[PDB]
């Protein structure tokens, strides 16, 4: 839904990255994958504990 | 230097188009190259083996 809304409106949205960090993300995946996002707005989507 | 290069490779600054240059004291003995040194370290040093 986000990708459809972004690529269809008129304002002009520059969506930088889409990250899907799976597994228990103990220390490896989280740290190696979260270091690229250095934009100004982050749109989280997860359960409470995650 | 080893720590900084290892932390910078994670950030994504060590691709085909990133050139690192370091003085002699970073590579001051040779033949003991660590694991984290990339290929293309343009480093000046005292005469390697001709002297």
């Amino acid at each position: 839904f986000v990708k459809t809304t972004v690529d269809n409106s008129f304002v002009g949205w520059d969506m930088q990255n889409v990250i899907t960090l799976d597994t228990s993300f103990e220390d490896a995946k989280t740290q190696v994958q979260l270091k690229k996002i250095h934009s100004s707005v982050i749109l989280l989507y997860c359960s409470k504990d995650e | 230097a080893v720590l900084i290069l290892s932390e910078a490779r994670s950030l994504g600054l060590t691709g085909y188009d990133f050139f690192w240059i370091v003085p002699s004291l970073v590579s001051g003995n040779t033949e003991l190259i660590p694991k984290e040194f990339p290929s293309g370290l343009i480093s000046v040093s005292y005469d390697d083996w001709d002297y």
